[PDB]
């Protein structure tokens, strides 16, 4: 559930 | 497979990472109020969270970046995130001796940021960075070449058996922006000592830069515990990733 | 200064000359207060050659006194630290830090925390057995950390003698057959190394300074005047 | 000031 994650995630 | 950044020319390179430049952001900073060591880092850590966020699309952009897994990808900014915060800072202030500038309306000194404890020893550090890169005339083509050695080259050995191929994927990228390094020094007319010494000089830097970042980490988990100015959930994420 | 005039191979020879000797530890499983002391007594033992090898250090010499001090400071633990990470390249998943005291990871986590910098100086060992480091490149990459560490805390000198080095590497890649890229890609791919070699010693720094305040072995006043020098 | 001592020898 990391920001970093998300952030880096959605396209 | 196929990767696009080891198809990229010298020139190409350059004109990629140009282009994935992230904006200079302002902040809220009042100059009517005078400073308090709450409100200042409350202006530098409302500043560094809105930074992070572009940061984190500006990584997207570095070619090669995009081919690492997710896993990867999150370990390589969780370690370099105050590095490439740094040396943006230091190369925004070139042009403002004695001066940093954190934004286009926020310009501080060395006496300013004694304003906060500890501050002023990383400011020093900064300072002197900043001293540097104007004393070798760096350029812009350089910069956004160290900025993107930073993201790639300070977790690759923070790194099991098959993932091997993700390690030299990463350092065929790095001696790409090596071969983009020199090819800037050839145009400039620089001799082959020339382009190696100057070569070595910026490398040297990122030495320092290093230090800076891992000083600026323990701060910055300082004011945490000191409780005084709440850090955002972003930063809380990127700190405790050090720990 | 009589360092910008040697040359090449006047620089290597005279670096290879000034190599400290490898110490050996005190003579005979470990505890957290054991290990420690076993490697305090030895860092402590090893920085008394350390700073004599600076003096040997070409253009090293002509420094002021006080530019000595502040370079020996700041540099003083990445210099133990790549010393140590050379001497293990021959014993893969070890640290030898000295011919009767070799270690793996797993005998770091004795002390707190220090299977974190075992692992990343155990790392170090890797790369520089991947990239088969040689000797005479060593003793640049050495040279180069006591120089450029704290150069940027206080310079001319320095970094003329720091590009004198450069031409060194280089030389010596161009004496092994290296073409023109593979020889601007190897000096690339060295000096980043020193980027982590200031992490681990950073790290390694806040870990020293921890021993000291739980005080579970007494630290030597020389490493206790190099340790104060970093807070 | 050990450090001092060890470089003047
Ligand atoms: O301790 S710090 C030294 C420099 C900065 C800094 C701030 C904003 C920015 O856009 C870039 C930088 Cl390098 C510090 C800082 C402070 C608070 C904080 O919450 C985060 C940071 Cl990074
Ligand atoms: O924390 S440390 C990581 C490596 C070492 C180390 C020890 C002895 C030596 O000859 C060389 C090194 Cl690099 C650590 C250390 C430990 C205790 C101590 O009192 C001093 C040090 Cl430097």
């Amino acid at each position: 559930h990391k920001i970093l994650h998300r952030l880096l995630q959605d396209s | 497979k196929n990767s696009l950044a080891l198809s990229l020319t010298a020139d190409q390179m350059v004109s990629a990472l140009l282009d994935a430049e992230p904006p200079i952001l302002y902040s809220e900073y009042d100059p009517t109020r005078p400073f308090s060591e709450a409100s200042m880092m409350g202006l530098l850590t409302n500043l560094a969270d809105r930074e992070l966020v572009h940061m984190i699309n500006w990584a997207k952009r570095v070619p090669g970046f995009v081919d690492l897994t997710l896993h990867d990808q999150v370990h390589l900014l969780e370690c370099a995130w105050l590095e490439i915060l740094m040396i943006g800072l230091v190369w925004r202030s070139m042009e403002h001796p004695g001066k940093l500038l954190f934004a286009p309306n926020l310009l501080l000194d060395r006496n300013q940021g004694k304003c906060v404890e500890g501050m002023v020893e990383i400011f020093d550090m900064l300072l002197a960075t900043s001293s540097r890169f104007r004393m070798m005339n760096l350029q812009g083509e350089e910069f956004v070449c160290l900025k993107s050695i930073i993201l790639l080259n300070s977790g690759v050995y923070t790194f099991t058996l098959k993932s091997l191929e993700e390690k030299d994927h990463i350092h065929r990228v790095l001696d790409k922006i090596t071969d983009t390094l020199i090819h800037l020094m050839a145009k400039a007319g620089l001799t082959l000592q020339q382009q190696h010494q100057r070569l070595a000089q910026l490398l040297l830097i990122l030495s320092h830069i290093r230090h800076m970042s891992n000083k600026g980490m323990e701060h910055l988990y300082s004011m945490k515990c000191k409780n005084v100015v709440p850090l955002s959930d972003l930063l809380l994420e990127m700190l405790d990733a050090h720990r």
